[PDB]
């Protein structure tokens, strides 16, 4: 699943956003106006856990 | 509020006893939030549908989930890590 | 045994019916004229709960170690 | 796979996501500020697809 | 390893961040005091693709389909 | 733009073939915009990472992925059927 976040919203509220991901261990969608600059946040946790399985398939 | 715990249960929260203290003390913290209120709060609940109807769901890790039910005055642990 | 609905009654309640699927918990498909053009349309909730089902469904050593654990709590 | 976005940009682009629904086989979620009007959209065959998942769990 | 960027510098300076993930293409990690709150903060083109890549080693048969396929293709 | 497929890719698009006749034409409809420009188009074109950089993939259908390759003036179809 994705959550999507303004990002004046993500800025005013930052870390409790990153206390979130870390939590419900969900990706979400920082959307500014210039679609190319669209950005995934997630927690290090699931970071790693894919890092993880990416290196396991070699 | 009494705790259950399978023995299927038991023998995943031991294991984390032996390896890993962050994610015991992760489990323990849920284990407290449930105890505070079993239908809301961190670790995102989620109740199951189909054949695991009753049975919750919240999140230790990316890779592993507390599985709980609650039947009356009590809350019942199902599971405490997702593969071996 | 979806309750299936036209693309504009869709978008004309379109407010209106995402308050639906949450408030009814149920899933509805808005029809088109292409059978597979058709779509559902779920609340976010109930996606939630059946995602989180799937993957203990998927995992046949834990699906097995839950329904177990079931039958031995209520037994 | 999700996507996700907000509900003024799926409202404004209305048709243009209920068509790319079923070409990218992609589900999408509708974020609000009001989460209980929060909606996931995905295509039938996604659907289906689900279910007969679940159906092989029974 | 990666770029560890303190939490209020990519606070205040979120917008020119959000441009750096996308044009370098690399993945940024965000750290506070709290090391149980660190962040990853990746590009949304990468981040599909990577989704991509990891769908496909999940797969094993299908992981050594597409790994012997491309050996062929680039004899 | 030559096309090429590998045993096991024609295998796969040799199952849809006699299997679903509407998958065999969302298959065909794909080659036909990997024609035109292999990296862009419809089915939501994505590049593959790490051990398999410089494959590509398309969606079929939710289950089912295109993975192909560049050849230079050429497309080398890898799979056409996610899992058997």
């Amino acid at each position: 699943h994705m959550e999507a976040v303004l990002y004046s919203t993500f800025r005013n509220h930052l870390k409790d956003y990153m206390k979130k991901v870390n939590d419900e261990f969900e990706p979400l969608t920082v959307v500014n106006k210039n679609p190319d600059e669209d950005i995934v946040v997630l927690s290090k946790s699931e970071w790693d856990s894919i890092q993880e399985t990416l290196r396991i398939a070699q | 509020m009494l705790l259950k715990f399978t023995e299927d249960a038991w023998a995943d929260y031991c294991y984390w006893q032996n390896q890993d203290k962050k994610t015991l003390k992760r489990i323990n913290k849920l284990i407290k939030d449930i105890q505070r209120d079993p239908f809301t709060g961190i670790g995102k609940p989620e109740p199951l549908k189909y054949d695991y109807q009753g049975a919750w769901s919240r999140r230790i890790d990316a890779e592993n989930r507390l599985i709980y039910m609650m039947d009356g005055d009590s809350v019942a642990f199902l599971s405490f890590k997702d593969h071996y």
